[PDB]
């Protein structure tokens, strides 16, 4: 919920970095847990057990990208001693697709997930600087 | 709200979550179906009883006739699937894909 | 006129009761629309004091108002008596 | 989306059956008649919008009217009380309420 | 099927949607969407067999299911005001339900897999009924209810439902499902401007509607279910197969056509509000339906694929029945562009 | 929110009428045809003022008036009275039908001592009008003051400034 | 409370009986005093084999007549209403709908059992 | 959001308001009222070609109805689009006249005593 | 608190309906319902809500009657599957069970938002009328209302049904 999202945004950039791993690691997991149970819903996994492992592999990746992601951006953040800067969010993303391309033991994968994830958390960090709405409210 | 209230909305959820689930026979998500009209119809009476909402007294009985018609609608399909593989599960409506 | 009046014969003499059934609603139907005693039954129901009759304040202007139960004024049910 | 059939010919299709306060069969009225059509006579003209922010009280009274929310909190809040003072023993409740009490017709 | 008894069909059809339109009382909204459904179920039947009753029954279990969804929302919204009219619906728990099940209704994603699935199983007379007569009931319910909408929730299935029907129709060589993926795409355009503007949402459903009644005549007119018999169009009528792809060319959205007209407006209404970044997603997402509308239109009119022998019977013969609006509906699809302005009539 | 206005014990004593429902039932008829002004009275400052707390007085007066009803019959035909009440206490839904005799013989005492004329069918079911000093309460919903309207729509319609205004569009 | 108590007692009452017959007399069970019933020869099949109804369409069609029931069960109470003329035009449409209802069936062949 | 269905006094199934009969009609030489008829005149067109008959000449009297019917059509489509067009402006200079808190017309200030920033092209 | 019956009627008839969606087999489904009906006309009956209750009883046991008859047609098999016969089946009505069991906990030990809202228990009997005045039935006069103010709910019932006639006819006819 947005729960996490909060516990994740109200840390400050530079500042408290397990913490800050802690909770994206957390946005992580509940984000494979999800994508794991369409996943089995959609495409039955033949046995409880191979569901589980299905589900335990899905949820270990989600939870390892974000657990890098948030460790590696809040690292650089203190390390640059520059908060609200999208180079952080961007080494974050690139170090979670590197993760992502070990997880599947695939050269391709890593460099692709690198990329597009290091260039979307910094639209992402962009949009928290300049306040661009993904969802925005009726105004006219 | 009180306890009763509650007790429906959460048969409706069961009911719902029943229907929702399949196991093989088509009869018995109708069932959940109706079920579902069933806790519908105590929970719209209890409110319209409590606030003595006069002329909301026949809405109920409304709701049961569309019911039934429901229900016929269901049965007749699962006439014409039976006579199509000589039983009702739902394995079998698997001709069109996605 | 003169084959409705076979198939009349005929219906009596194969399906009596379709044809009782068909005279019975028919009758039915179109009665009470030639019967006076239907807004005699509509004044009976408007005759029945289901609910209290609240009193009206007296402005001093209406004759037509009776101040009392028994006084002359106000609908009478002498037809009622008499049904 | 809504055309307005009934309003265009005055027909009331299904307006006698919106509202609780509108025209009971032998003028039963509603358990919250007066909430109800303090609202609507409060809300009635001035749109959404503004009837959201400034009949806000009238919607109040009329949702504690209908579900007694408040009402419920506070004879709970009474009862505790009393159940802790008796439990202590120092409530020393009345006949009445006991059921002694000189009933009247 | 008699023909009384299947013009009393559709008549009943026609009057659960007319029920919902005009009706003021929750109840009755209710009675139209399950008299709809009653005469709608033995019109997806008229031809029986095996896949006709396959996709009557699963439609019929999608939308008896939205109903009651529909149904305890309204009853939830009853017990925290006791109100019957249809209005910004006090309860944020009924909202969120009454949202579902109308997006049940209307085939979002993620309610959207038993679209393809009916829209294959049925008939092009039957799926031309489904893909335009049955979206005015759930999307005028959507217009008179949009002050409370959530508009995270009905932005992200639009989202969801843009991005589905074009992965979904890249994948498919039969006709009908491809409609149905590109009513999918189209149902997500009409519901992402829903919150912001309904007159927009009733443009975009008037040339949708107007577009896909001939895209389905045309297919009609050339007895056509599949990519390679449609392939076989152009030997024996090409004026069908030209009218065709410029049809499909304007369902793409090019400009000047009028396809383009929908998006367009609803862009800069986007842009009116801040919404910048959720117009250029869809935009970028609705060049997938142009790829594949691109293909069908590769396949039928631009190349000429090999016939058969027995064609050449086909040449020796008239289409017997006539569509009298076909002309009408192909001009109203593709040039109404100059015309954009007269769209203030719509509010 | 404010406390609530209540009367003290003290101020709801009152003489009570202690008969039981065959007693009152008995008497009913001339009951309601010898203290109808006191009871209109109440009634409608009942429905008028909307609010038990403000027609005690009315009440206390509807109270005196049955007593002085009762004193009155057992001053003048206690027997019969007992007699008739007896009669309608004996069945179950308390029925007129069942006994005529008794009523008939109440009804002669009543007429002969007192001079009361039981009501015809339909007169004490009338709408009456009642004259009192009470004045009409003007807020009796404790009403707020009504929020103003949006003020109109005025003035004669001109064309649109160039047109629609819409991109290229001149007209 | 005393329909409860009637209908608990009754059920006891019952229950008692079914007590009394399975604990009071003396029991000899054995596989063959306790085999299925087919008048002295072993069935065939199963009795939880499918068992075809010839009159599906009669029971769907009382499952639709049986609401009209409830529509019109009110009438005694709709009878005393002050407005007469329209009780009655709507009680004699609701029975005139439930007639032409029976008389398409009839005449479809609808109440004749499959063969 | 619905802007003008909760206008006060909106008759509800018009389509045409009386107010409306104070704004000046259409001309019937309007660009629009013509590409109406165009339009009419492709659908006539494309009815000749579907039905395998001389585009041209096949049915002029077909064609002509095709032409009338777009022509009538839109002349009311164009005097209602107008009437909604005139109505936003009314209601758009009525707001701003009844709120001159929200419109504020503020001092004007020539180029001349306006500080502009210069960025050189090199 | 008052004899509980409203609380102990309302957790049966959450029983029944956990009874017939865990799906054992149509004849039990069938039965739970049944049972459900009878627990519903009882609630509704504690209300005031007479007429209803026997009406949506009398409604459903012909409901459950042609649904057994249709069962016995369509929906059997050699070995019928009841709560203990299956681990599914048994798994989902001790889950059902068991979610009932913890709401009711949450809801009396507690006072907390479950989905919508708070509720603190105190027996249905607080939020009643106190209502002295009639020599008729309210309920009654509200459904009698259906003939004189309902002609437009009427008119959509009756379309309805006969359309209903026509459309079992029409897909059943087959061919
Ligand atoms: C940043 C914050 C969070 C962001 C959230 C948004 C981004 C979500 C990303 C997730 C993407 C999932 C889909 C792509 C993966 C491919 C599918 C797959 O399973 O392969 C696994 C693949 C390896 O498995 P494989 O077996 O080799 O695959 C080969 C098969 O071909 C693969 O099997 P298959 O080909 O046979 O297909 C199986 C099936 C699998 O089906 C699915 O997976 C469904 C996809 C849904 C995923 C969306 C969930 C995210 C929701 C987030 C909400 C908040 C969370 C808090 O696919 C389908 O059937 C497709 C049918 C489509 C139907 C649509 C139904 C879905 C519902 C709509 C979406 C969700 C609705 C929610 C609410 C809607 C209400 C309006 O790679 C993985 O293991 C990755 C799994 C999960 C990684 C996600 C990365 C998350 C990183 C976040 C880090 C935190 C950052 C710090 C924050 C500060
Ligand atoms: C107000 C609106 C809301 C209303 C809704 C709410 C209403 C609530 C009322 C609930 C009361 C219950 C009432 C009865 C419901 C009727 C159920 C029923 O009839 O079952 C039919 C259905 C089919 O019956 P069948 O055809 O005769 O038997 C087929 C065989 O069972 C299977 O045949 P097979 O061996 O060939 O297949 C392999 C096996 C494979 O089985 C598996 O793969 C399952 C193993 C997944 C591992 C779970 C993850 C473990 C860790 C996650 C923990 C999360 C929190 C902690 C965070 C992380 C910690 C580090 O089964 C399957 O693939 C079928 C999929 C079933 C999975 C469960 C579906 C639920 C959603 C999907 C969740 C997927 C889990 C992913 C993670 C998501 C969060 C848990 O039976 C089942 O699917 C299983 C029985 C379920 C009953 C108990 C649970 C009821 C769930 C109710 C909601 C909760
Ligand atoms: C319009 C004008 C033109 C524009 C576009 C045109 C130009 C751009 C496009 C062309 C180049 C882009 C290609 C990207 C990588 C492609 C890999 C691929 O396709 O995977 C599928 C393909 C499929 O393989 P598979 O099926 O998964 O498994 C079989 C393997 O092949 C079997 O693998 P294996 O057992 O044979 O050995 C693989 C192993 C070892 O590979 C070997 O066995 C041989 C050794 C090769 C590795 C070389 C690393 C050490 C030498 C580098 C020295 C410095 C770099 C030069 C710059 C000098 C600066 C003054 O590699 C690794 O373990 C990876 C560890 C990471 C170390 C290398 C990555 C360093 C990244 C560069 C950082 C630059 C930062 C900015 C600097 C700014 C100042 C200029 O993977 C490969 O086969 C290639 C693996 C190695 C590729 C990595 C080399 C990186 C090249 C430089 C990237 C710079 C462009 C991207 C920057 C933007 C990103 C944010
Ligand atoms: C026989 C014909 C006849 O009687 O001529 C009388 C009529 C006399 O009218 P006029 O007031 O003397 O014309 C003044 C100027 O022509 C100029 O008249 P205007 O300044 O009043 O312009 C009328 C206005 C409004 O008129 C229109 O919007 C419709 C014009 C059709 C657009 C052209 C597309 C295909 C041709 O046009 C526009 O606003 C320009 C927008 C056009 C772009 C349409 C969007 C699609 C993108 C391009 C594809 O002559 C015409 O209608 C011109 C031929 C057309
Ligand atoms: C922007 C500014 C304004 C522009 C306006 C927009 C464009 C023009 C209007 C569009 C609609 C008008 C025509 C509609 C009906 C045409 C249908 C047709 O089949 O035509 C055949 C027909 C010839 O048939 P025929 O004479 O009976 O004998 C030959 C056989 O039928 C032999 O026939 P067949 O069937 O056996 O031959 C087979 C052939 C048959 O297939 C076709 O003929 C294709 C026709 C498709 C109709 C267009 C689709 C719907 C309209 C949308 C257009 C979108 C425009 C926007 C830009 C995007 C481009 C797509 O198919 C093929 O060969 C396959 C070729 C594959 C190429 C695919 C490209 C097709 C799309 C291109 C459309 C371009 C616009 C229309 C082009 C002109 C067409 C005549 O053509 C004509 O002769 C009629 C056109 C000329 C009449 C108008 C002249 C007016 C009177 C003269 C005086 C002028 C007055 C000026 C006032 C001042 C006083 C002095
Ligand atoms: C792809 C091309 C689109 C064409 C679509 C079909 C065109 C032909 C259909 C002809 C329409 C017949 C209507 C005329 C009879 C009068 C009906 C009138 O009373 O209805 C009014 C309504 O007027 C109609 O809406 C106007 C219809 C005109 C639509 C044309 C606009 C298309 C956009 C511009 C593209 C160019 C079109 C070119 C035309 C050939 C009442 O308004 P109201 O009851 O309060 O609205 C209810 C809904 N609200 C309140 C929620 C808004
Ligand atoms: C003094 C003159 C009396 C005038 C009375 C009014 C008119 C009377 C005649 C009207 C019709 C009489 C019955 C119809 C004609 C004869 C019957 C007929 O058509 O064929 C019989 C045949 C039945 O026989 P089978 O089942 O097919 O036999 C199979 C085995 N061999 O009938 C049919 O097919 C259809 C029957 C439809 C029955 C109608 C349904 C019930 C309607 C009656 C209920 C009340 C109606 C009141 C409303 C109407 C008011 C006017």
């Amino acid at each position: 919920a947005k729960t996490l999202l909060h516990k994740y945004s109200d840390i400050p950039e530079g500042t408290e970095c397990h913490r800050k791993a802690y909770a994206s690691t957390s946005i992580g997991g509940a984000t494979g847990l999800i994508v794991s149970a369409y996943s089995i819903a959609l495409k039955p996994p033949a046995s409880f057990l191979e569901g589980v492992a299905r589900t335990g592999r899905y949820t270990f990746t989600s939870a390892a990208i974000g657990a890098i992601f948030g460790l590696t951006s809040c690292i650089s953040a203190q390390v640059r001693e520059k908060p609200d800067d999208p180079l952080n969010y961007f080494i974050g993303g690139c170090a979670g697709g590197l993760t992502l391309g070990a997880r599947t033991r695939s050269y391709g994968i890593g460099a692709a997930a690198c990329a597009y994830m290091g260039l979307t958390a910094a639209l992402v960090k962009m949009g928290q600087l300049e306040g661009w709405q993904v969802f925005a409210e009726p105004k006219v | 709200m009180p306890l009763v209230y509650m007790n429906i909305i959460m048969a409706f959820a069961i009911a719902l979550a029943g229907l929702l689930m399949y196991r093989s026979h088509l009869m018995s998500s109708l069932l959940c179906l109706e079920g579902m009209m069933l806790s519908l119809f105590i929970m719209s009476t209890l409110i319209i009883l409590n606030t003595h909402f006069t002329l909301a007294n026949m809405m109920p009985i409304i709701l049961l006739v569309f019911a039934a018609c429901e229900a016929a609608l269901g049965l007749s399909l699962l006439v014409m699937v039976s006579n199509t593989y000589g039983t009702d599960y739902v394995q079998n409506l698997n001709l069109l894909q996605c | 006129a003169g084959r409705i009046a076979s198939f009349l014969k005929n219906a009596w003499a194969k399906e009596p009761v379709l044809v009782a059934s068909f005279a019975i609603g028919g009758l039915a139907i179109i009665l009470p629309s030639l019967s006076p005693y239907t807004n005699y039954a509509i004044r009976i129901n408007r005759a029945t004091p289901y609910n209290y009759p609240v009193p009206l304040r007296d402005d001093g202007n209406m004759p037509d108002v009776p101040s009392h139960p028994q006084d002359p004024q106000g609908p009478s049910l002498e037809w009622l008596k008499n049904l | 989306p809504f055309f307005d059939v009934q309003k265009r010919l005055g027909l009331d299709l299904d307006r006698w059956m919106t509202i609780q306060s509108a025209e009971q069969p032998h003028k039963i009225p509603g358990r919250c008649h007066a909430f109800e059509k303090e609202w609507i006579e409060c809300a009635h003209g001035i749109g959404g919008i503004r009837a959201e922010k400034e009949c806000k009280i009238e919607f109040d009274d009329f949702v504690e009217c209908l579900l007694r929310q408040k009402t419920m909190k506070r004879l709970s809040a009474i009862k505790r009380q009393r159940d802790k003072l008796i439990k202590e023993g120092k409530y020393t409740p009345p006949p009445h309420h006991l059921g002694k009490e000189d009933p009247r017709p | 099927m008699n023909p009384i008894i299947y013009t009393t069909l559709i008549m009943t059809v026609m009057s659960g949607t007319m029920l919902v339109m005009i009706s003021s009382h929750w109840l009755l909204i209710w009675i139209g969407f399950e008299m709809n459904l009653l005469a709608m179920i033995p019109v997806l039947m008229k031809n029986f067999n095996p896949r006709a009753t396959e996709a009557a029954t699963k439609y019929f279990l999608t939308q008896a299911t939205a109903s009651m969804m529909l149904m305890m929302a309204i009853i939830i919204n009853l017990l925290y005001s006791g109100q019957w009219t249809i209005t910004k619906m006090f309860n944020p728990v009924a909202m969120t339900m009454m949202t579902m099940a109308l997006a049940m209704k209307l085939g979002l994603s993620p309610f959207h897999f038993w679209v393809p699935e009916v829209t294959q199983g049925i008939s092009l007379q039957a799926g031309l009924l489904l893909l335009t007569w049955q979206k005015l009931a759930p999307l005028s319910v959507l217009c008179q209810i949009s002050q409370s909408i959530n508009p995270n929730l009905m932005l992200t299935m639009a989202m969801l439902s843009i991005l589905i029907g074009g992965w979904g129709g890249l994948n498919q060589t039969q006709l009908r499902k491809i409609m149905a993926y590109s009513s999918i795409a189209h149902m997500g355009w009409m519901t992402a401007v829903l919150p912001y503007n309904t007159t927009m949402t009733i443009l975009n459903l008037l040339i949708y509607i107007t577009m896909t009644l001939a895209m389905f005549m045309l297919l009609i007119h050339s007895s056509a279910t599949t990519t390679l018999s449609l392939s076989h169009t152009w030997n024996k009528m090409p004026v069908i197969t030209s009218l065709m792809m410029v049809t499909l060319l304007s369902m793409g959205g090019l400009p000047p056509l009028s396809g383009f007209m929908p998006k367009w407006m609803i862009i800069q209404e986007m842009t009116k509000n801040e919404s910048i970044i959720m117009p250029t997603l869809m935009a970028m997402t609705a060049l997938l339906n142009l790829y594949f509308y691109m293909r069908l239109a590769y396949s039928s009119s631009l190349t000429m694929f090999p016939s058969t022998n027995n064609m050449k019977m086909k040449w020796q013969f008239e289409h017997t029945k006539q569509m009298k609006l076909l002309p009408t509906m192909i001009v109203l699809s593709t040039l109404v562009l100059p015309m954009t302005p007269a769209l203030s009539s719509l509010n | 929110p404010g406390i609530v206005e209540l009367p003290t014990l003290e101020d709801l004593k009152v003489q009570e009428v202690k008969v039981s429902s065959s007693v009152l039932k008995a008497a009913a008829h001339h009951y309601g045809a010898q203290c109808d002004k006191p009871n209109k009275e109440f009634m409608l400052c009942r429905w008028e003022e909307k609010d038990p707390r403000r027609c005690l007085e009315e009440g206390k007066l509807v109270n005196q008036c049955a007593l002085d009803f009762f004193r009155q019959i057992k001053r003048h035909c206690a027997e019969p009275f007992t007699e008739y009440w007896t009669c309608i206490d004996y069945s179950g839904l308390q029925l007129f039908r069942h006994c005529r005799k008794q009523q008939a013989k109440f009804d002669e005492c009543v007429l002969d001592k007192l001079g009361w004329v039981r009501p015809d069918l339909g007169e004490l079911s009338k709408v009456t009008k009642v004259k009192t000093d009470r004045p009409l309460p003007e807020n009796p919903y404790h009403s707020r003051a009504r929020p103003e309207p949006n003020p109109e729509a005025e003035g004669d319609l001109k064309p649109a400034k160039h047109g629609s205004r819409l991109f290229f569009w001149t007209m | 409370m005393n329909i409860m108590l009637t209908l608990l007692t009754n059920v006891t009452l019952a229950s008692l009986l079914v007590l009394i017959a399975f604990w009071l007399p003396q029991l000899n069970a054995y596989s063959e005093k306790t085999s299925p019933y087919e008048c002295g020869f072993d069935p065939m099949g199963s009795a939880r084999l499918p068992f075809s109804m010839k009159f599906f369409l009669v029971a769907i069609t009382f499952l639709l007549f049986d609401l009209e029931i409830a529509l019109l069960l009110p009438l005694p109470w709709a009878s005393q209403t002050n407005n007469l003329k329209t009780m009655l035009t709507m009680a004699l449409f609701l029975l005139i709908l439930l007639a032409a209802s029976l008389a398409y069936e009839w005449t479809q062949k609808g109440l004749e059992w499959a063969e | 959001m619905t802007m003008m269905s909760g206008r006060p006094g909106r008759v509800p199934l018009q389509f045409l308001p009386n107010e409306a009969r104070s704004l000046p009609p259409p001309k019937l030489t309007d660009p629009r009222l013509v590409y109406m008829g165009f339009l009419g005149y492709c659908s006539g067109l494309i009815d000749n070609a579907i039905r395998r008959r001389p585009v041209v000449s096949a049915g002029l009297h077909r064609q002509l109805l095709y032409v009338t019917s777009f022509v009538f059509f839109g002349y009311y489509l164009l005097k209602r689009q107008d009437y909604m067009y005139a109505l936003r402006d009314h209601d758009m200079f009525a707001y701003v006249k009844s709120h001159p808190e929200d419109f504020p017309e503020k001092d004007k200030k020539t180029y001349g005593e306006i500080l502009e920033e210069f960025h050189p092209v090199r | 608190m008052t004899m509980y019956i409203a609380f102990i009627l309302s957790t049966i008839f959450v029983i029944g309906f956990v009874g017939f969606s865990s799906k054992p087999s149509p004849i039990y489904g069938g039965l739970g319902l049944i049972v459900s009906g009878g627990v519903g006309c009882g609630i509704v009956l504690n209300f005031g809500g007479s007429f209803l209750g026997l009406m949506v009883f009398l409604i459903y046991l012909g409901g459950m009657l042609v649904v057994f008859g249709y069962t016995t047609a369509m929906a059997t098999e050699m070995y019928p599957e009841v709560w203990v016969s299956n681990k599914t089946v048994f798994g989902a009505f001790v889950s059902g069970l068991m979610m009932e069991f913890c709401m009711v906990y949450y809801a009396l030990k507690e006072e907390e938002v479950e989905i919508i809202f708070k509720f603190n228990g105190l027996g249905d009997w607080v939020i009643y009328d106190t209502g002295d005045s009639g020599f008729f039935s309210e309920e009654a006069m509200g459904i009698a209302a259906l003939y004189s103010y309902g002609t437009w709910l009427v008119i959509v019932t009756g379309w309805s049904l006969l359309i209903g006639v026509v459309v079992i006819m029409e897909i059943t006819r087959g061919n």
